[PDB]
């Protein structure tokens, strides 16, 4: 049978690497709720950078008067894990 | 209007009456003589004032013409004249220069002119380097021209 | 010197500008 | 919508042309010219030259118009100077400009024509285009970059007999102008390939900046000659032709017309034309005479200033503008008072026109726009500059 | 469209920011087809290299300053999209690979 | 830079890089060729006006060698064939005309440096008769001058090489690759632009090159096979491998050979069946440890993936 | 006989028909002329002494202002 | 060899008569020395009579003129088209602009001669040519091609 | 239409506000204008039916190295209506965006790329405001004083490359400054 | 009193009834204009012309004899003039540019410096008389 929905454990999966890898998060504070400004050490723009990156692993873009709300990685894992263009 | 101008124009557009004149026309220049000149063995027509090949002059003693006043270096739109110094180095880089003349304009003592030559095309640019020799041999092959110019062009410079 | 160019005493001929008719053709 | 790049890289449409069409099957939605292929920074150039130095980058920019820019660029320097022409000087060069019209508008017809299929035109036209580049050589030495019109009045006097075969030439020019004419005014396929092209309403002229015959084919009585007259302009006959339509057509009739009212000016110029000097005679901005520098101090201290230094033009700044062969040729000149330009601004007609190309070739078949290009009469020296 | 009028202050200039490093980045893969480059370097390094660019410029307070540098990078982008002169290691005025 | 070099046999693939890159450090190069004066028609836009001098030469002319080598102090040597003609031999494109250019350079006096640019896999007991006339040219030239350098250069690949535009030719022309040794052979082809600069590199030292010869291989080692799935990645297209025997490509390859000595007309070049290429395909070619690498002459060279494969998008 | 491949030649020869020699220059070039009009009256012209690898900058300064109609004076004259 | 080498010049006289006699250039007209060359094709030099003819595809052309200044923005067009001429093939470069840069040497926008980005067969100089210094320069050209001996050079290759 | 008439009457009629300087000259006369009321000044002139200006000759940018605000924009205009000439200046700097009068005058699109290529002044609410001369990739704005004659790149064919590639400049023969001053 | 059948002006259509509309026109003008300040310069300007076009053109039932003692174009031209006066009009209120600044200051220069005769100049010969009257009523 055929989706369209990928399923959530791998989109937190893939939403938890990335945060991990990303440049200046060190890989022990990403939670499945860690947030990027208060607790990741991440400013507006590195915050946008990690979004954009959001956009590239999954292969579609996020709106910008959507994107806003994306601030952790459970926002961030409910968005694209009901979203039907990720890939 | 009329059914007389109907039928003229209806026959005028059928027959394409206004396509024989052009046809007429161009048949008239068929047997008419051609204005091609036979080059090289005949040429265009030129002046006395004709802007070509420069050329450095001598006096009829031999001595060069040229003092190195630098004139001509300085008023040359192009930036194609080089000089040290009588000079030691005369150059023009024939791939600057405009041929406008000011250089033959600008000099007080008839040293630097722009001949009659046109034909001088070159295999290789550094051939189109013209250095101090270069120009004086140019100056000594187109001599005889250049005074004959010289005195017709006198009566208006 | 004192002699110039220009036109000879009377000045030059006439010469037309116009377009020149031309009723060719028996129509 | 489709995009035809179209460049020609050959002298058939101009040569540097290159442009982007939006294409809804063959009618075309959008003309984008795109430009600079032949910039060359004259402008900046002209900032590193004296003002003698600067003249024949003028030759360069309409280069099919040489003697008329260069008598713009002169006349835009004797008005920041103040310096007075003689007479015979502005004959000559009224002379002069209207035989580069007729050279000119010889190009730009034939060139169109041989554009939309019409061969022949071109080689007769381009046989009298010789006989005139002799004048010019005659005069300056050289066929096309005279150099010859300069602030002050002209380089040297004519060589004798030359009138004499101008005379010669006017004889028998209205009937070339009569075969160009045979040859395409009456003809239906020309008629086709003009009519309702690339019409232009008074207004948008007005809008787009259009100049010269971009201009009086759509209805307004408009020639720099008569407004703003220059030289020996306001002492000559001549007609301003005018359009009804504002069409492609209208405008190759006008410029026929123009032609003829050039013949009927030169004609006028070779008739009038007055003796006396052809260099204005204040010691500090003309050349002397080459007996003079050889024999009088003040003559020789003269000529080494001005083909060292130049003239100097104090501080000021001004506008001019001339009624070039393809419109509104204009310079505004900056000068500080030292002896280069210090900002020459060139105002060219084919920068509008071309600007024009969208709203004039919308909606029309592929095959117009080179119709419509050649109408504009586009020279890329002057467009990029 | 149109160029619009200065930023008024430092806010709305650092939302043309983000808007122009989203534009930006969003045509990374467009680059890495036009030039070749999927064997020369990572498309991460190219969205480094732009927010790095945008990163030495953090210190200018002048909104005015910002606008002409954002309107700079956008036809900087636009040459190196539109009109594209490959070189090798080279795009624009970054050294690539 | 005040050298002034006479590149021999600098018409060819690796002429035209490395007179651009001597070009570059500011060198006068003279380009002696053999025939139609368009052969080094494309050298002439290199470098600045007067810096690249093309000149006529004969190989089998002692004087005109020496007349293009007169007013150089260093020569470098390129010339060389990796196949027959009536005319030249293995022998004579790859050992006689090398040996009696050392020879002019000994009578010359005035050659600082000399270049000589060899093959790898050149050795005495080769399968390859040219990589035989190869190693002998080397023994030639060094007796000739103890003084001079070697170059032994793998495959070389770029926008004009004999190995990758073949395969592609063949390949659009008939829809399959040959692989002639079961494509197992192992080579380290090489850049040809990281060639040119082992060249330069060697030129500037200040004199450590001399004497000694260099094993010039690319970065990485594969097999034939694996060279030709670069070839598809790059040419967009479906693989299509077949197993030819090595006596079955010689047997396609024994037509050429066989009747180029015979015929007295010319016969197209080989392509991909060369016999003596074939004879080499037998033996692995690979850069020995006990040698002189890219390093040493401070140089790292460039993988072949990406850039150096560029010029196979013109195939798709 | 090189009138067969050589039409340029062929169309001197013809034109030469009727012609009035001028003078001859150190080379052997020979210079014509008609006294007619047909190009404006323009009617001087040089056959070259190679018949073959004919040139252009053949022509001597002395004879160069005559075949261009710079002067009138031929080149036996300006010697003089 | 007494009796091939005779066939074999006599092969390559006959193919440079064919490629002499039949020149076909494409003109890349940029400025104003464009207009020469259109008035060398006009009737008074009539190119036509030489087996001159103008091509519009680069494909069915043995010869690029380039007439006038080449910019910056244009040398990859000039290159690319230069790039799809068929062999042999051969370069004018006609005019001080094409030349050396010319006039315009010095500017920021400009490349200072076209043989930095193709190679050159022939210079003419002037500012521009007249239309008989460019006919003299392809008279130059056909002398170059017949310098040729292709079929000699490969029976030896 | 003389320019006696159009100095007093643009005295007596235009709002005070807009002229900072106003010169009668033989050489044109002259408006000067903060930037902020040149797009007002002009729509008033072409549309007030005593002044009729409806022809926009050019726009272009005078660069003063030595002034706070380096660069002087210059509007060329044209009455047909009544035959005369006006010219309208304001100054500008390297940052600050001055309105484009493309709404008025469809001409002044392209007079504006020019300004902008040449000089590096942007203009507000112009439709596409791009370069227009330069080269694709330019740097620079090549009619500032400071910009050098030669540029900064040249270009060349590279054939390993098998393209047109550009360098920093090298000159075989610099270009000589000769001061008579 | 025949009709006109051409302007000569490509795209400016023929107006058959221009006395009317620019009774409505200037009238609409001499309405609307009194939103501007009575004081400022741009008003009694636009009221005086206004005033003067509207008395020829009610007084004249011929268009031509409006034309010509108008000496200001084709009625079609004068139709132009107040459209494009009533636009106009409108800005200008919307701009609110009226009043004089606290620190007003304005440079004039009337350079004197003379050119020459032959260099191009516009000579457009004296203008109707109602452009006078305006002017110095203007001034007054
Ligand atoms: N894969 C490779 O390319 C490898 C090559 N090499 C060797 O490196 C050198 C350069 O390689 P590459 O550039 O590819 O070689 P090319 O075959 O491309 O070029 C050979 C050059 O030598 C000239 N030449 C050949 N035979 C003669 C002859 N009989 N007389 C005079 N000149 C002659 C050619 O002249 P013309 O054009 O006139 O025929 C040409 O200039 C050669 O020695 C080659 O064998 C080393 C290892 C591998
Ligand atoms: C291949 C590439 C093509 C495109 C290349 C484009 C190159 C463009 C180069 C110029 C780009 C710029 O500098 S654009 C101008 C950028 N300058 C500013 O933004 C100054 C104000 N500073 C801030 O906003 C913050 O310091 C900041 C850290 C930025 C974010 O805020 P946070 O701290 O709250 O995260
Ligand atoms: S002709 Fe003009 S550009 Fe050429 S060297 Fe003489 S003065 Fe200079
Ligand atoms: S102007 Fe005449 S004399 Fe002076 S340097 Fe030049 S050529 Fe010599
Ligand atoms: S060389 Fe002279 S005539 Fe030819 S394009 Fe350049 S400036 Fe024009």
């Amino acid at each position: 049978v055929r989706g369209s929905f990928l399923d959530k454990s791998e989109v937190t999966d893939r939403v938890l690497s990335v945060v991990k890898n990303f440049q200046k998060v060190d890989p022990s504070k990403v939670t499945p709720k860690a947030n990027f400004q208060n607790d990741l050490g991440l400013d507006s723009l590195d915050s946008v950078e990690v979004v954009m990156a959001l956009e590239e692993e999954f292969g579609f873009e996020i709106p910008d008067n959507e994107a806003d709300k994306i601030q952790s990685i459970d926002l961030a894992v409910d968005f694209i894990a009901s979203h039907p263009q990720a890939k | 209007k009329d059914w007389n101008t109907v039928f003229e124009r209806s026959i005028n557009t059928l027959f394409l009456t206004e396509m024989v004149r052009g046809l007429s026309l161009t048949l008239k220049y068929f047997f008419d003589p051609k204005v091609t000149i036979n080059y090289p063995f005949e040429k265009g027509p030129l002046s006395p004032r004709f802007r070509g090949e420069h050329a450095l002059r001598r006096y009829p003693t031999g001595e060069e013409r040229c003092i190195a006043c630098k004139l001509c270096e300085a008023v040359c739109p192009a930036q194609a004249i080089t000089i040290e110094a009588r000079t030691t180095r005369y150059d023009i880089d024939m791939t600057k220069c405009i041929y406008c003349g000011f250089c033959q304009e600008a000099c007080p003592v008839d040293a630097i002119v722009e001949g009659p030559n046109f034909e001088f095309a070159t295999e290789t640019h550094e051939e189109l380097l013209y250095d101090k020799e270069k120009l004086l041999e140019n100056g000594d092959r187109w001599e005889t021209e250049i005074a004959e110019n010289l005195r017709s062009e006198s009566l208006y410079r | 010197p004192l002699l110039q160019d220009g036109p000879p005493p009377g000045g030059f001929a006439p010469v037309r500008y116009a377009r020149r008719i031309s009723n060719t053709g028996p129509s | 919508n489709f995009t035809l790049n179209f460049g020609p890289q050959h002298p058939a449409a101009h040569g540097v042309l290159r442009l982007v069409l939006e294409m809804n099957g063959e009618v075309v939605e959008r003309a984008e010219p795109h430009i600079g292929l032949l910039h060359r920074g004259t402008e900046k150039l002209i900032e590193y030259k004296t003002y003698l130095q600067a003249l024949p980058y003028f030759d360069r920019l309409d280069y099919v118009s040489m003697m008329a820019q260069e008598h713009a660029y002169s006349l835009a320097v004797e008005k920041l100077l103040n310096c007075e022409v003689p007479l015979r000087a502005q004959y000559i060069r009224v002379l002069f400009c209207e035989i580069t019209r007729i050279l000119n508008h010889l190009l730009a017809l034939t060139t169109h024509a041989m554009d939309v299929g019409a061969l022949t035109p071109f080689l007769w036209a381009f046989e009298e285009r010789e006989k005139l580049l002799e004048f010019y050589e005659r005069v300056s030495g050289a066929r096309m970059h005279a150099s010859f019109i300069r602030p002050g009045g002209v380089a040297q006097d004519l060589p004798l007999g030359l009138c004499r075969d101008i005379d010669s030439f006017t004889q028998q020019f209205a009937s070339r102008i009569d075969e160009l004419e045979e040859m395409l005014t009456g003809n239906r396929i020309w008629k086709q390939r003009l009519v309702d092209i690339g019409t232009v309403t008074a207004q948008q002229a007005k809008d787009w900046g259009f100049s010269g015959v971009m201009l009086r084919g759509s209805g307004v009585c408009w020639d720099l000659r008569r407004a703003a007259p220059y030289d020996v302009y306001d002492q000559l006959d001549f007609d301003v032709p005018v359009g009804t339509r504002g069409d492609c057509y209208d405008r190759y009739c006008i410029r026929i017309e123009e032609m003829r009212q050039s013949l009927r000016i030169i004609v006028q110029c070779l008739n009038q034309m007055p003796s006396g000097m052809i260099k204005a005679d204040d010691r500090k901005l003309c050349p002397p005479s080459r007996c003079r520098m050889k024999l009088s101090m003040e003559s020789l201290i003269h000529h080494f200033e001005l083909y060292t230094e130049g003239f100097s033009v104090p501080a000021s700044s001004t506008y001019t503008a001339v009624e070039a062969p393809k419109g509104e040729f204009g310079v505004f000149l900056v000068s500080n008072g030292s002896n280069r330009p210090y900002r020459c601004k060139i105002r060219a007609p084919g920068f509008a026109h071309s600007q024009g190309l969208d709203f004039m070739s919308k909606h029309h078949m592929l095959a117009d726009v080179v119709t419509i290009i050649g109408t504009q009469d586009i020279v890329f020296g002057e467009v990029d500059r | 469209i149109g160029v619009p009028p200065n930023s008024a202050n430092l806010t709305e200039a650092r939302r043309r920011v983000f808007d122009f490093f989203r534009a930006a980045c969003r045509s990374i893969p467009t680059i890495m087809d036009i030039y070749n480059l999927q064997d020369v370097v990572a498309p991460s390094q190219l969205r480094y290299a732009i927010s790095a660019q945008i990163r030495n410029n953090a210190h200018i307070t002048d909104p005015k300053v910002i606008d002409l540098l954002i309107f700079k990078g956008m036809e900087e982008l636009t040459d190196i999209v539109d009109h594209a002169k490959q070189r090798h290691h080279i795009i624009g005025q970054y050294v690539v690979g | 830079s005040g050298i002034v070099a006479t590149v021999f046999g600098a018409t060819g693939f690796l002429g035209r890089y490395l007179v651009q890159q001597l070009a570059k450090m500011g060198s006068q190069v003279l380009v002696p060729f053999r025939g139609s004066e368009d052969s080094p028609r494309h050298l002439k836009l290199m470098g600045d006006l007067g810096q690249v001098v093309p000149m006529k030469f004969d190989p089998r002319d002692e004087d005109s060698i020496k007349a293009v080598m007169a007013k150089a102090n260093v020569v470098i040597n390129l010339i060389g064939r990796e196949y027959e003609t009536r005319n030249f031999s293995f022998e004579d494109a790859n050992h006689h005309i090398a040996e009696k250019l050392a020879l002019v350079a000994k009578e010359h006096g005035g050659i600082m440096r000399y270049i000589q640019v060899s093959c790898l896999g050149a050795s005495v007991s080769s399968p390859s008769r040219m990589l035989r006339a190869k190693a002998a040219a080397e023994e030639a030239v060094l007796n000739a001058l103890p003084e001079a350098t070697i170059m032994r250069p793998a495959t070389m690949i770029g926008t004009e090489d004999r190995i990758l535009n073949p395969w592609s030719m063949f390949v659009k022309k008939y829809g399959f690759l040959p692989l002639i040794g079961g494509g197992t052979t192992k080579f380290q082809p090489v850049y040809v632009v990281d060639v040119a600069a082992a060249i330069v590199a060697a030129l500037k030292d200040d004199g450590s090159s001399m004497g000694k010869t260099y094993e010039l291989g690319g970065p990485d080692v594969f097999t034939t096979h694996e060279l030709a799935e670069i070839m598809y990645d790059m040419i967009r297209e479906w693989p299509r491998y077949v197993k030819l025997p090595f006596p079955i490509a010689k047997a396609m390859a024994a037509p050429r050979d066989f009747m180029v000595n015979k015929v007295p007309f010319p016969l197209p070049s080989p392509q991909i069946f060369n016999l003596d290429q074939i004879n080499a395909l037998t033996t692995d070619t690979l850069v020995s440890d006990n040698a002189l690498k890219f390093q040493d002459l401070d140089l790292v060279p460039h993988k072949l993936k990406g850039y150096p494969v560029e010029f196979l998008i013109q195939y798709r | 006989m090189r009138c067969l491949p050589d039409g340029n030649l062929l169309q001197t020869k013809i034109h030469n028909i009727g012609a009035t020699l001028v003078g001859v220059d150190k080379f052997g070039n020979k210079y014509y002329q008609k006294l007619g009009d047909t190009q404006y009256g323009r009617h001087r012209w040089v056959e070259y002494a190679s018949k073959d690898r004919y040139n252009a900058s053949q022509v001597p300064a002395e004879w160069h202002g005559w075949l261009h109609f710079i002067t009138d004076h031929t080149g036996d004259e300006l010697l003089s | 060899s007494k009796a091939a080498e005779f066939v074999i010049s006599k092969v390559d006289d006959l193919m440079n008569w064919a490629r002499t006699g039949s020149i076909w250039p494409m003109t890349f007209g940029l400025a104003c020395c464009a207009v020469e060359m259109m008035h060398t094709g006009a009737a008074r030099y009539d190119l036509d009579r030489f087996g001159i003819i103008f091509r519009p595809s680069p494909r069915q052309s043995d010869c690029m003129i380039v007439a006038g200044t080449l910019t910056n923005k244009m040398a990859p067009a000039l290159r690319k088209v230069y790039d799809q001429m068929p062999e042999p093939r051969w370069v004018i470069s006609m005019g001080s602009c094409a030349n050396g840069g010319g006039y315009y040497h010095y500017s920021y926008s400009v490349v200072r001669g076209c043989d930095r980005i193709v190679p050159v067969d022939i210079y003419v100089p002037g500012c521009p040519p007249t239309a008989e210094a460019l006919l003299y320069g392809l008279l130059q050209l056909q002398k170059k091609i017949n310098r040729r001996k292709d079929f000699l050079h490969w029976w030896n290759k | 239409m003389d320019n006696q008439f159009i100095f007093k009457y643009s005295w007596e009629t235009l709002p005070k506000k807009w002229v900072k300087k106003m010169e009668r000259s033989e050489h044109g006369n002259r408006f000067d204008t903060n930037t902020d009321y040149l797009f007002q000044l002009l729509c008033f002139l072409k549309l007030h039916t005593y002044t009729r200006v409806q022809v926009l000759i050019d726009i272009c940018g005078v660069d003063y190295p030595s002034r706070k605000r380096r660069f002087e924009v210059v509007y060329n205009l044209l009455s047909t209506r009544y035959n005369s000439r006006i010219r309208v200046q304001t100054s500008a700097d390297e940052v600050t965006r001055i309105s484009s009068v493309v709404s008025l005058f469809p001409s002044a699109g392209w007079w504006e790329r020019e300004v902008w290529d040449m000089f590096g002044v942007s203009f507000i609410n112009h439709p596409d405001l791009r370069r227009i001369l330069t080269d694709y990739g330019f740097e620079g704005h090549p009619l500032r004083k400071d910009f050098p004659l030669s540029g900064y790149v040249q270009v060349r064919y590279d054939d390993p490359e098998k393209r047109v590639v550009s360098e920093p400049i090298e000159m075989t023969q610099e270009f000589r400054y000769f001061d008579f001053a | 009193a025949k009709v006109k059948q051409t302007t000569g002006i490509v795209g400016l259509d023929v107006v058959p009834n221009a006395r009317a509309v620019l009774i409505d026109l200037y009238s609409k003008t001499l309405k609307e204009i009194q939103a501007v300040p009575e004081d400022e310069g741009y008003r009694k300007a636009v009221e005086s012309f206004t005033r003067q076009r509207l008395n020829v053109c009610k007084e004249e039932e011929d268009w031509e004899m409006i034309e010509k003692r108008l000496g200001c174009g084709q009625v079609e031209e004068l139709i132009e003039e107040a459209r494009d006066e009533l636009t106009l009009i409108g800005k200008m209120i919307e701009w609110d540019p009226w009043g004089v600044p606290d620190d007003y200051e304005c440079e004039v220069i009337e350079n004197d410096a003379p050119i020459p005769k032959h260099v191009p100049q516009h000579r457009p010969g004296p203008l109707p008389e109602q452009f006078y009257k305006t002017l110095e009523g203007l001034i007054a």
